[PDB]
């Protein structure tokens, strides 16, 4: 009695917002109602260009967020670490040491497990800071 | 406007009839077709007989 | 004709030799953008998108994206 | 049928004149039962009165056998009269449904009051006797009119389907059948053509292999309530009681030709618990005598000499078939003249369209000559 | 290991904590809250349902006598296996 | 004609599907639910800075160091305890006052 | 599935659809990002980080 | 697989057929059965009752990786350790002169 | 605890709103098997034999949003974890099990202890029995931790070759320009090569391990379904 | 009254607290277990004799008839005498929702009323207990809170070894 159980007890008119519901089917229907358009378990199509569109897209957006949000904390947990172990520290430094120091993170994660070792191991008799300078 | 087709899928799809195929209904109606008129003749002529007997 | 994974469809043919060895063709109904028409290469007089619009410069621009993308930082470094 | 201020407002006002109402016909129809049973264990067959066991071929799992643990008391009439019966079956979904709403207050205490405003708000959950006027009394039919329009299709289709997909007839005469017992209401179905269909039924379900889901659907269409379902063999029961009720009542009046002499609205009343009825039709004597003759012949002449009806399932199937309405269509013709992809109109074609039209379109055949002799043409030149 | 660490939740938001005390309190109120009207006699089915089970658990935590000894559930540290305390 | 999917409404029609249509697979979901919230639903300290965070354990600021603080301070002043009490303590007051002394 | 839509003949085509417009743009991104992280990580004012050996990722996860 | 058919009162071999472990429990040995549990196998395998064996198995299996299972894993007790910390009975009891509160009346 | 995070799937949420607002046909199912249960007409069963259906093609859907997608780079598998793959399994399973323990016909299991009379009951047909009931939740385990396990080392695999291609793409690309471009040239051409079949192989075992992980629930229903013969 | 909303927050301190368990409270704790298991033999008992009286007639035939499995011959004395018995007077053999309400509705009424008056009499034991529980129970049903941390509080009794604690 206090609500429908019903779909059919409409809560608005059957012209609110035709408009843009309509260009918006009109948007959905162009590219996806077509005979070649027939998806695998609704995952799938079988038009070539939602295919073409659609990858560049995710892999756009998902690298933007993971170069922006989630590398980022490693970037910084390296930049912190190596110049002081604290923010300051690192915000004593100019934004040109920052831009040298990222990028040599970046060069250490393209080398990855295939690049020379003395990037993280000191050869013997280097006068470089060791682990304890800061200690 | 060809309300028995929606209804009737409806309501099998509601029912757990997910199946989009009917070979046994098919086989029962796929040779239905209307008559020829020699075959009406036929027909009229066995009736006619049927009913004399 | 396939362009990495994607093939170009093909209409089976529906006409017998016979039939269709009686059908007389005139390209002067077609449309000019189907004209001389090649399956190999059905869109060769298909119209552009945008006038002067090269793919060629689609491509340099996603180019110059990307350089963008990696150097900016060099010469507009911010701090942490 | 939804819920609505005006239903909840009578049936508060009649609230306990209804309880009361409903405590008489209770007394009523105990005593009534208890002649019934009586009779039954008295002169009852020993399998009926031993309640034989029926198990199913496949999982072995107990449910009423139609013709051992269903029952027709050919002699009923000497002790029970058939207005009696009918009060008895009244009063059975009435008790049905309360006894339901008791169990549930009792489980919930005090916080069922609420779901107890919903309850009076629709007529389609409350006793008959709530309706102290006959106005009150045609909408409480109304809602169990709506109901069964709700209910009956989903039945009519899960029993169609099933058999149709799992299994054909056997000759003609049983196609015949098949495809006209399931025919809208709005056509007369001949009981004569339909008959064999109840044989072919039995040889693929009877009423002891009925499904859960089936079993469901048929008590919704029946007005029993089905929450909580629980085990098959509960509802079953309710079915099979109320159908071996039925049956008395049908050979009492085919024996007695009380129907002839039943007058306008018991008759109605008798084709509505029958559900071969509905109200909102305003049928004529003409129309309901028609239609209990109908089912008669349906039960055949089998009932009366040995007291066996056909097939319960394909018989609620073809009552329940007075509810399949024919499928709603409304709109003028001229709606045809309208266009539903106008909003696409501004896309246009794009290249693949454009060659998929001129492929495709009237100049198809010299496209394909041209592009058949073209291919011809490389071919040879490559060889 | 940098290989492992690309297969985690990349969505990640905001992180609660509550104590099982604190959380278990406040639920056990709420059911005595709604389970205290009289009008919901302790006979019926919905308080069983709330209460019976709770109380046998609890008793057979209380009548529990193990020879072994079971580490604090909530400890700063239980990543040591030579340390239970 | 009447249809669950196409007539009632979302929450009617998901009461509907995991009442009369996958029962048990609800059952044994809330079951799961029930377990793994019982038995998977905490984390200790060392836990968090073993695996709880991204990059690594910022020891330099310690913030779990920051969020117990937070979370006794309030405690603490919200229910008014007394945290020189002997108990907490296991000394006098005054024994606290001869020790402030010493030290 | 794969079943059909318009497919450009060769490179040229790639301007004759506005989704392979795109998608040529996001190739020419894909590739060009290459020389570019050749030039900038392989460049000769490069200098590795003096205070590399005082912290890396390999004592951090050991 | 295919469907089962309960045997006949007809078609149950007698009881004194069955083997046991060692021999039939025949006479002078017939109380013997009820300890024997390979002669009930041999008995409910002649009834056609061969469910007693699997039914009791399957669903203990399945008590065992649902329900049990877990709470072994999470509530069983341990192997005591050699040296054993036993209770000294002295916590507790409530301290000399305390004056404990009335019970309700 | 309680973390707070999102799955992977809202742009695909938005592509399905967009797309799906009206009705389409569906025609290609990776595991159409769950369709057509009986081959020899004239066979029904009373048990509800097409209950998988909606589950099946739901966790196609849901497990193709995810696996297919995440060979795009950075495409997060918001579900790997083998806990949370051993409860799908198990709900999964378990239900249809208890499905079937609920009808309370014993005689069900009878198929159990395998083999005939002849074989002793204590020693061989009841061991054989055991072996059996343990081999039911062993086929539950195998088919979460097989799932769980083909993705993890698909893309442990194709992680470790995109690191090694673009190591050398970056690093040693200059050596086109020298006399050694041969090397480098050869080189490239088969990692291009093994980048290809690798995404190829990951595309077709994606899909053949969602065709086994309900291929497995449904050879589970079918241990315990018997057919009636129409007559 | 309802014992088991009072008795939930206490059942909770003593297991927070369970150090402090003497061993009469361990003992009260096994005696409500022992009587637990007591009311669900005793209603199980109630529930198979309601299934067995409504049982019907042909299927008490099939299940106390031949043939028999062991065929002792005691065996088919007590079937025999057992279907005897119950097949000599008439039985009211309902089916349906009718068997379920008689089935279960005397036993759970019998189990639930054993429990809570179990609960109550646990309760007045705890109330008489001379230890720290007995009290905290005392203080529970006098000030309606849980007073946590009271056996510190009041210096309850602990082991010669662990009184350092109380030296203030
Ligand atoms: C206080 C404690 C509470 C405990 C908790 C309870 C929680 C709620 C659970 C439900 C309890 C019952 C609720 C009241 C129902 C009304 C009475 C009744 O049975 O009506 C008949 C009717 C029987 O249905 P049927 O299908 O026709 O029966 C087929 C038989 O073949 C029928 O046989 P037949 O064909 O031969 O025909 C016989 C018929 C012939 O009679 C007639 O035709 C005349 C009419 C008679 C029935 C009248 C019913 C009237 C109902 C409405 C009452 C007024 C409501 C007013 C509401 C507003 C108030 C302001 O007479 C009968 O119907 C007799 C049935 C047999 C008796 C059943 C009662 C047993 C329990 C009572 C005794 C308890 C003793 C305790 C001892 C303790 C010792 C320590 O009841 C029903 O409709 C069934 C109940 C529907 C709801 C079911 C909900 C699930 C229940 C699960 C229970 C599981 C066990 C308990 C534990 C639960 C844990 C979760
Ligand atoms: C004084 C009176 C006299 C005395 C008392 C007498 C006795 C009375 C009691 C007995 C009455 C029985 C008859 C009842 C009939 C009416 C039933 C009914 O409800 O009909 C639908 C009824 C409308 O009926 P109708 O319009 O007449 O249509 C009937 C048709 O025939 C449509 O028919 P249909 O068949 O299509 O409808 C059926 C539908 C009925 O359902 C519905 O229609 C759904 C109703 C709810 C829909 C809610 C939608 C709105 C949601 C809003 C969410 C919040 C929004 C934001 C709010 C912000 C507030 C600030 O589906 C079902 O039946 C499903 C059944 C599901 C059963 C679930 C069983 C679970 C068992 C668990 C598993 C156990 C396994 C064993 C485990 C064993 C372990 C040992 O629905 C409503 O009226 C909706 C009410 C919504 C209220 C507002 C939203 C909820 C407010 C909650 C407030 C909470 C406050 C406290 C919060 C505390 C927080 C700490
Ligand atoms: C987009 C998101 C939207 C929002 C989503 C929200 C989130 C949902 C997520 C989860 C959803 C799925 C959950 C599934 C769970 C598993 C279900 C399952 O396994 O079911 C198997 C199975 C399926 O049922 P079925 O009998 O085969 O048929 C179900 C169909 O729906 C029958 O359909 P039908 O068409 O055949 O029948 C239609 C019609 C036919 O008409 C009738 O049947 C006549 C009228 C019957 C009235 C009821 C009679 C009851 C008789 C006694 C039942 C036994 C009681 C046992 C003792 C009490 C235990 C509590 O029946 C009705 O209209 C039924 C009306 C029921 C209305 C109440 C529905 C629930 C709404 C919410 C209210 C409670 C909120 C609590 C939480 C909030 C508190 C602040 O369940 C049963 O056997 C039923 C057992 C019911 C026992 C009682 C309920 C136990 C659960 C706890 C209750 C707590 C009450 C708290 C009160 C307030 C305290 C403050
Ligand atoms: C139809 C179903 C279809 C679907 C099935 C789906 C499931 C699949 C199957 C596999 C299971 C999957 C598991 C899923 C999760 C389910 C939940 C779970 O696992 O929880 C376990 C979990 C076990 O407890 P726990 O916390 O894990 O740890 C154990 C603690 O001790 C807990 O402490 P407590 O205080 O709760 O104690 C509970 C107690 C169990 O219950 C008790 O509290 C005590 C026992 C109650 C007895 C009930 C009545 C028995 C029958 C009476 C007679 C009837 C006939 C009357 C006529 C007689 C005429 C003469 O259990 C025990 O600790 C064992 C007690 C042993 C007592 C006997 C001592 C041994 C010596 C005496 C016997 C041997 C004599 C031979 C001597 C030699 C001669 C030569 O909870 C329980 O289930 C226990 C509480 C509930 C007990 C209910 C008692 C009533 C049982 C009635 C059963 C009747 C039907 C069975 C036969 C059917 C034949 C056709
Ligand atoms: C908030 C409340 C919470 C409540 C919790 C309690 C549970 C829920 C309560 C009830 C809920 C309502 C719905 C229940 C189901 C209704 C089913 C139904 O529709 O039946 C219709 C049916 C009526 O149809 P009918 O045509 O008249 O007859 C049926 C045909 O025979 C049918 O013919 P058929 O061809 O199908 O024949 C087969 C039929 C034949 O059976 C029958 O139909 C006969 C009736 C049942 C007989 C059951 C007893 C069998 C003998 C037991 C012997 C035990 C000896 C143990 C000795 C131990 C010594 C130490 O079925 C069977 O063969 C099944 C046999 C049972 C197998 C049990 C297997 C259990 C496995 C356990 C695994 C391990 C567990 C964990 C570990 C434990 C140990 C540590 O109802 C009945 O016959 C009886 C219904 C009884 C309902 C249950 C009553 C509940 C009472 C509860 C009291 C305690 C409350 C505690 C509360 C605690 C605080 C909250
Ligand atoms: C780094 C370490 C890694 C270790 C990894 C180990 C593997 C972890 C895998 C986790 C994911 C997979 C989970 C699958 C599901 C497992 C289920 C499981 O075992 O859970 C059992 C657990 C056991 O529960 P429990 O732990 O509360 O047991 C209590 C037992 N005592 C009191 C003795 C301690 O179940 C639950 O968690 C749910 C319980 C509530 C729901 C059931 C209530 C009804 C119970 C009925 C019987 C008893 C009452 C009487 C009858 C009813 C009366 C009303
Ligand atoms: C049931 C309330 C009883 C007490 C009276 C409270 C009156 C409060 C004042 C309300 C004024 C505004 C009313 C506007 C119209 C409301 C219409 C309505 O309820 O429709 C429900 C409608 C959905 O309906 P359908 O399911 O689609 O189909 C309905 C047809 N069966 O719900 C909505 O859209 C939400 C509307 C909310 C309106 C405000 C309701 C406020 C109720 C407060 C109750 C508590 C007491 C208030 C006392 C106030 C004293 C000054
Ligand atoms: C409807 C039934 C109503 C019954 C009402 C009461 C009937 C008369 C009393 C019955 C006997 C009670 O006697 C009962 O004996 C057992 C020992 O056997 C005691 O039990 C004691 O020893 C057992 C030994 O295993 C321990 O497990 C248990 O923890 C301990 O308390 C109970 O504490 C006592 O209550």
């Amino acid at each position: 009695v206090l609500f429908s159980t019903y779909r059919s007890s409409r809560l608005v008119s059957k012209e609110f917002l035709h408009g843009p519901v309509m260009r918006f089917r009109a948007l959905g229907e162009y590219y996806f109602q077509r005979a070649w358009n027939g998806t695998l378990n609704w995952a799938l199509p079988g038009e070539y260009r939602l295919y073409a569109v659609m990858i560049p897209f995710i892999y756009f957006y998902h690298r933007w967020h993971n170069d922006h949000t989630l590398d980022r904390d490693h970037v910084e947990k390296a930049m912190i670490m190596r110049w002081g172990g604290t923010l300051e520290d690192v915000r004593k430094l100019s934004a040109k040491d920052q831009l040298r120091v990222r990028c040599f993170t970046d060069i250490e994660k393209l080398y990855s497990a295939y690049g020379p070792k003395d990037t993280y191991l000191q050869p013997p008799g280097d006068t470089l800071p060791g682990k304890d300078f800061y200690r | 406007w060809c309300p028995e087709v929606r209804d009737r899928a409806e309501l099998e799809v509601d029912i757990t009839g997910w199946q989009w195929w009917s070979p046994l209904e098919e086989r029962r109606l796929l040779p239905v077709r209307l008559r020829s008129v020699n075959e009406v003749r036929e027909i009229m002529s066995k009736t006619q007989a049927k009913k004399s007997a | 004709y396939n362009m990495l994974v994607f093939r170009d469809p093909k209409r089976r043919p529906q006409l017998s030799e016979e039939e269709r060895a009686k059908v007389v063709v005139n390209q002067a109904e077609w449309p000019e953008e189907f004209k001389d028409f090649d399956p190999d290469d059905p869109y060769k007089n298909s119209p552009e998108i945008i006038k002067g619009m090269s793919s060629w410069n689609l491509f340099l621009w996603g180019v110059e994206c990307a350089f963008i993308y990696q150097f900016y930082e060099l010469v507009f470094p911010k701090s942490i | 049928m939804q819920g609505s201020w005006s239903v909840l407002k009578k049936n508060c006002s009649n609230f306990f004149p209804g309880l009361l109402a409903f405590a008489q016909q209770t007394q009523e129809a105990y005593g009534i039962w208890l002649r019934i049973y009586n009779r039954q264990q008295k002169y009852g067959p020993t399998d009926f009165v031993e309640q034989s066991e029926t198990f199913s071929p496949d999982y072995h799992k107990r449910f009423h056998s139609q013709d051992k643990n269903m029952w027709v008391d050919k002699e009923l009439c000497t002790e029970v009269s058939q207005k009696e019966v009918a009060r008895l079956m009244t009063y059975k979904l009435d008790m049905w449904r309360m006894a339901h709403c008791a169990g549930a207050l009792l489980a919930t205490g005090g916080y069922a009051i609420p779901f107890g405003l919903f309850w009076l708000a629709n007529d389609t959950w409350v006793p008959s006797s709530f309706n102290l006027t006959g106005e009150e009394l045609r909408a409480w039919r109304e809602a169990q009119d709506l109901y069964r329009y709700r209910s009956a299709p989903s039945y009519l289709t899960d029993t169609k389907w099933h058999f149709d997909f799992h299994a054909y007839p056997w000759n003609e005469t049983q196609e015949r059948a098949w495809d006209d017992l399931f025919e809208k209401n709005d056509v007369r179905r001949d009981p004569k053509v339909v008959r064999p269909a109840a044989e072919m039924y039995d040889g693929f379900i009877k009423f002891e292999l009925i499904r859960r889901k089936s079993l469901r659907h048929l008590c919704r269409s029946m007005n029993i309530p089905t929450f909580p379902m629980l085990a098959r063999l509960c509802n079953g029961t309710r079915v099979r009681d109320y159908w071996n009720l039925a049956w008395c009542e049908d050979y009492m009046v085919i024996t007695q030709r009380l129907h002839e002499s039943m007058t306008d609205e018991e008759l109605y009343d008798y084709a509505w618990r029958r559900y071969l009825a509905p109200y909102d039709k305003n049928l004529n004597r003409e129309q309901l005598m028609e239609r209990v003759e109908d089912y008669f012949e349906f039960l055949g002449p089998d009932f009366v000499a040995h007291g066996k009806a056909p097939n319960l399932v394909i018989l609620t199937n073809y009552v329940l078939g007075y509810y399949n309405d024919p499928a709603y269509l409304e709109g003028d013709i001229s709606e045809l003249d309208k266009n539903d992809y106008d909003h696409l109109a501004s896309w246009g074609k794009d290249a693949f369209l454009r060659r998929l039209e001129f492929e495709n379109g009237p100049l198809r055949d010299q496209v394909e000559a041209h592009t058949q002799r073209l291919l011809a043409e490389r071919a040879a030149i490559a060889k | 290991s940098n290989p492992a660490d690309h297969f985690r939740p990349n969505l990640k938001a905001l992180t609660l904590y509550a104590e099982r005390q604190h959380y278990v309190d406040r639920w056990l109120h709420v059911k005595e809250r709604w389970l205290a009207p009289w009008y919901l006699p302790w006979w019926s089915p919905l308080f069983q349902l709330g209460t019976w089970y709770s109380q046998r658990s609890r008793n057979l935590f209380l009548v529990e006598n193990h020879l072994s000894y079971r580490p604090y559930k909530f400890r700063r540290n239980d990543e040591d296996r030579n340390n239970p305390y | 004609v009447y249809t669950r999917w196409k007539c009632d409404r979302l929450p009617v029609f998901q009461l509907k599907l995991f009442t009369q249509e996958y029962p048990m697979h609800a059952a044994v979901g809330i079951f799961t639910i029930i377990f793994l919230w019982k038995h998977m639903s905490h984390c200790s300290e060392e836990t968090e800075r073993k695996y709880g965070w991204w990059a690594g354990y910022p020891y330099w600021r310690d913030p779990i160091a920051r969020r117990n603080e937070t979370k006794y301070k309030q405690m603490i002043i919200n229910n008014d305890v007394d945290i020189t009490h002997p108990k907490w303590t296991g000394c006098s007051v005054e024994q606290l006052e001869e020790l402030s002394r010493v030290v | 599935m794969l079943l059909g839509g318009f497919v450009p003949r060769r490179f040229s085509q790639f301007n004759r659809d506005p989704c392979w417009m795109f998608f040529i743009f996001s190739v020419g991104f894909w590739l060009g990002e290459y020389p570019a992280m050749m030039i900038k990580y392989n460049a000769r004012d490069l200098v590795y980080d003096p205070h590399r050996y005082v912290w890396s990722h390999h004592d951090d996860h050991h | 697989g295919e469907l089962f058919v309960r045997p006949k009162l007809e078609e149950i071999p007698p009881a004194d057929q069955c083997r046991g472990f060692f021999g039939p429990l025949n006479d002078s040995l017939k109380f013997l059965r009820l300890l024997d549990i390979k002669w009930m196998m041999n008995r409910a395998v002649a009834m056609r009752r061969e469910y007693l064996i699997a039914t009791p198995t399957l669903f203990t299996f399945i008590w065992m990786f649902t329900w049990k299972g877990a709470v072994i894993y999470f509530w069983g007790d341990r192997a005591p350790p050699r040296r054993m910390d036993w209770n000294t009975e002295e916590t507790g009891r409530l301290p000399l002169g305390f004056k404990p509160t009335p019970a309700p009346l | 605890m309680f973390l707070f995070f999102f799955c992977d799937l809202f742009w695909l949420r938005l592509l399905l709103c967009m797309y799906y607002c009206v009705w389409s046909r569906l025609c290609f199912i990776v595991y159409f098997n769950c369709l057509m249960l009986i081959f020899d007409f004239l066979l029904f069963c009373l048990f509800d034999l097409y209950l998988f259906v909606g589950l099946c093609l739901f966790l196609l859907l849901w497990f193709m949003l995810f696996n297919l997608y995440s060979l795009i780079l950075y495409y997060c598998i918001t579900y790997l974890n083998l806990y949370l793959l051993f409860c799908i399994v198990f709900l999964l399973y378990i239900a249809f099990l208890f499905l079937f323990c609920f009808l309370c016909d014993f005689f069900l299991f009878n198929n159990l202890l395998v083999g005939d009379s002849f074989m002793d009951v204590f020693f061989i047909r009841f061991l054989l029995c055991f072996l059996e009931c343990f081999s039911l939740l062993c086929r539950c385990l195998s088919t979460f931790l097989r799932l769980f396990c083909n993705l993890l080392s698909s893309h442990f695999l194709l992680l470790m070759f995109f690191d090694f291609f673009y190591f050398i793409f970056v690093f040693f690309f200059y050596g086109v320009f020298c006399y050694w471009f041969i090397l480098f040239i050869f080189v490239f051409c088969f990692c291009l090569l093994f980048y290809v079949f690798l995404y190829l192989l990951d595309l077709f075992a994606a899909i053949l391990q969602l065709f086994i992980f309900c291929n497995m629930i449904l050879q589970l229903i079918m241990d315990f379904l018997l057919f009636l013969l129409f007559v | 009254t309802k014992y088991e909303l009072k008795m939930q927050y206490f059942d909770e301190w003593m297991i927070r607290w369970r150090k402090f368990q003497t061993e009469s409270d361990w003992e009260i704790e096994k005696g409500r277990q022992w009587w637990r298991r007591f009311n669900m033999a005793v209603s199980g008992a109630l529930f198979c004799g309601l299934v067995l009286y409504t049982s019907g007639t042909a299927t008490l035939k099939r299940q106390y008839g031949l043939p028999h499995f062991f065929d002792i011959g005691v065996d088919g004395q007590a079937k025999e005498t057992m279907l005897k018995t119950l097949t000599s007077r008439w039985r009211y053999t309902p089916q349906g929702y009718g068997r379920v309400l008689i089935t279960g509705v005397p036993t759970y009424i019998l189990f639930v009323t054993l429990e809570h008056y179990r609960e109550r009499r646990r309760m007045q034991q705890y109330l008489q207990q001379n230890t720290v529980f007995g009290e905290q129970m005392r203080r529970l049903l006098s000030t309606g809170k849980i007073e946590e941390y009271l056996p510190v509080n009041i210096k309850a009794t602990l082991p010669a070894s662990q009184q350092a604690i109380y030296n203030y």
